């Protein structure tokens, strides 16, 4: 009998088949991976939350997460992931 | 008790009309049949092609302080890419001009 | 009403303002006749294709689409005046 | 002394003029004048829409800037800097035509 | 009132505001988007054709359009269409 | 056991057969007038269908078939073809 | 009962195929429907084709003092002959090679 | 197994030879290598479309006539080899 | 003293034989070699058709053959009569590559 711990090695493997269906991956790399993105998810949460202390609001929206991304992610990477969440909120938008 | 008519290139996601394209292809005279993922693999690629070729014209009009697209910045945008060259070999644009380019032994000492 | 001489129309400042935009740095006096029979040649040419079009389309009025036709033929297709 | 420039010097400024518009170059009415003299030889009373003109013009100087554009890489391959009537029919030639 | 002509202006207008919201278009070169895109679908139309001749398969499917794009559209563009194309066609597997 | 395998030796031979009574021909070269034949079939068919997609024609008939060769064939081997053609139709047409 | 089958082609007088070209258009995908005079009009094409250029190919191999037809000369017939050359000036045909040509300053004296 | 160095293999006499067909009298000696490039180029772009065309025929082994196909949508048609 | 010809001579008499002639004029092993090794960089294991390499060699002829003329055009129209490279580079530019 176990208890789990949760991780990001599904998404990651899923993603890498997507981006190239004929490559591998190592154990080590995919937790180098999980640092990753747990890293990058605490950033841009503490930045959110400061910039939501900042205005007053109690509600996160996907707006200061885009000025968070503009925050830590410079110009090239910024823009262009400004540019898929975009499109991705409006697909969920109409979804 | 229909279900709410939702559409296909909201389906694929993607911009592009996907039953346009298709009907296009169906009486298009290519085939007596077709696959369904064909004009969504169609309408993808299209979109992937006006994508690219528009981020290079939006650049080309805001490098001459432009707002609006000119077919100068088209000839500019496809002219400048060599691949698009390889794409485009034969392709006139009305109103396009050519690339500024002199040849070296033309110009003065 | 017939016309017998428009070759000249292309002037030689025309083909001078055509060479500049070619690049070209000095023109020969001997050119512009030679780009005038070139230019009918190729005229000729895309236009006896626009005229099949046009007769077998039933039709007495040349349109813009036969031409882009015409020249597409060629493999010379000309953007924008489609549809 | 009135000012005079260097031969070439007006050619080059031509150059970089006549290369970053896109406005036309052929007077579009004896233009038009040849075009209906061409068409009446092949069938007669024929009637243009103005569009048709048109692309027939902007084709018509694509073909030949693409001939001169191969005429100056020719001549300057011919170690010369001015065009002569043989370098366009080996132009022509080379492309086949 | 006219019967309708059917065209692509819209669309690209939809796919511009995405990768530029601010810039504006002239009509001239909007037709020449839509002559862009009537020559890239018949020219992708005729190889898909072409190839179902080929292989005497009497349907148009997703994998010898790709063969064609493959053919036709050179390299980085027919690499990237293709990641883009098969998201997509993945994307409608899945509804 | 074999498929049997399409070819115009027998009619390309009849005709020579009809031009010189006393003339031989090698396989390489009823190798290219396969070719040479299929080729402009399909140069005059696939012109023809584009025709018919022009005028909105969903029938292909001789007149398209006379319009893609004068377009197509150079000089008076249009007007020749023409001349056959027009023969073939009318005593096809009189039987 | 019936009547005695009679080709087609001895309808056109022809020694193309009437029906194995109607049936290549009707398979070849090129229009939903066909006319009936349509491929008899181009078998009688092809066949003034095939009558030249066997012409010819014949006359040139008389020149060679060659009963059978080579590739060689057919290479001659296409090249020698300006029409039917701005026909094919793309084809490639094997083991025919070019014209004998040279140029004339390549020549002594 | 693996071949290295075939770009080689077309040796310089051969070169000459077809220099004479194409009516060449006299032939540079810095001429070879780029023409062995552009030899290389060419077939490349042909061997790449061959492979696409064989590939989407599931076959490991390329034909003959994917190969004419692949030379006649690279505008450089071949006949006799069962087109 | 032995015989010899002068230049040029000789090889206008293998012009006129290799115009004449209808052959290959590579040899076919190393062809073979080298169209499997470049073929090695695109897919794994390729087999090849005896009468595909063929076509393939009279494809990359007949394209040698018309480069060839080309240049020869563009070298004497540059009052010359040995070829060199830049004229393959004009042929082929001029040509669309």
């Amino acid at each position: 009998k176990r208890s789990r711990k949760e991780s990001y090695s599904v998404y990651v493997y899923k993603v890498l088949k997507q981006v190239h269906p004929d490559t591998g991956i190592s154990s080590k790399a995919m937790g180098i991976m999980n640092s990753f993105v747990n890293d990058i998810f605490e950033r841009i949460a503490g930045e959110a939350s400061r910039l939501a202390h900042y205005n007053k609001r109690s509600t996160i929206t996907s707006r200061e997460i885009q000025t968070a991304v503009r925050l830590l992610l410079p110009g090239e990477l910024a823009k262009h992931a400004v540019s898929e969440g975009t499109k991705a909120v409006t697909k969920y938008t109409s979804a | 008790a229909r279900a709410k008519a939702k559409t296909r290139s909201s389906r694929a996601g993607l911009q592009f009309p996907v039953g346009r394209v298709h009907r296009l292809l169906r009486k298009g005279n290519y085939s007596e049949r077709v696959g369904a993922g064909a004009p969504v693999y169609l309408a993808a690629v299209l979109e992937y092609l006006t994508a690219e070729i528009l981020e290079l014209a939006g650049n080309a009009a805001r490098d001459n302080k432009k707002t609006r697209i000119i077919p100068r910045h088209l000839q500019l945008a496809i002219r400048n890419d060599e691949e698009l060259n390889k794409l485009l070999g034969r392709v006139t644009i009305a109103q396009g001009g050519v690339l500024p380019n002199i040849q070296a032994v033309l110009l003065p000492k | 009403k017939v016309l017998r001489d428009n070759i000249q129309g292309i002037t030689k400042p025309a083909i001078r303002r055509l060479a500049r935009r070619g690049g070209v740095k000095r023109i020969s006096g001997l050119i512009y006749e030679e780009t005038r029979g070139v230019l009918k040649v190729f005229l000729e040419n895309v236009i006896r294709d626009a005229v099949t079009y046009t007769e077998h389309a039933k039709r007495k009025t040349v349109t813009a689409m036969d031409v882009v036709y015409a020249l597409k033929r060629q493999g010379r297709t000309l953007y924008g005046f489609g549809g | 002394k009135p000012h005079r420039y260097r031969p070439g010097t007006v050619a080059l400024r031509e150059i970089r003029r006549y290369q970053k518009s896109t406005e036309l170059l052929i007077r579009k009415l004896p233009f038009q004048r040849l075009v209906r003299e061409i068409a009446q030889d092949f069938k007669t009373d024929l009637r243009f829409q103005s569009s048709a003109v048109m692309a027939l013009q902007e084709a018509s100087e694509a073909y030949l800037v693409g001939l001169f554009e191969d005429t100056n890489l020719a001549a300057i391959h011919a170690k010369r800097v001015t065009i002569m009537p043989k370098d366009i029919q080996l132009a022509r030639r080379i492309r086949g035509e």
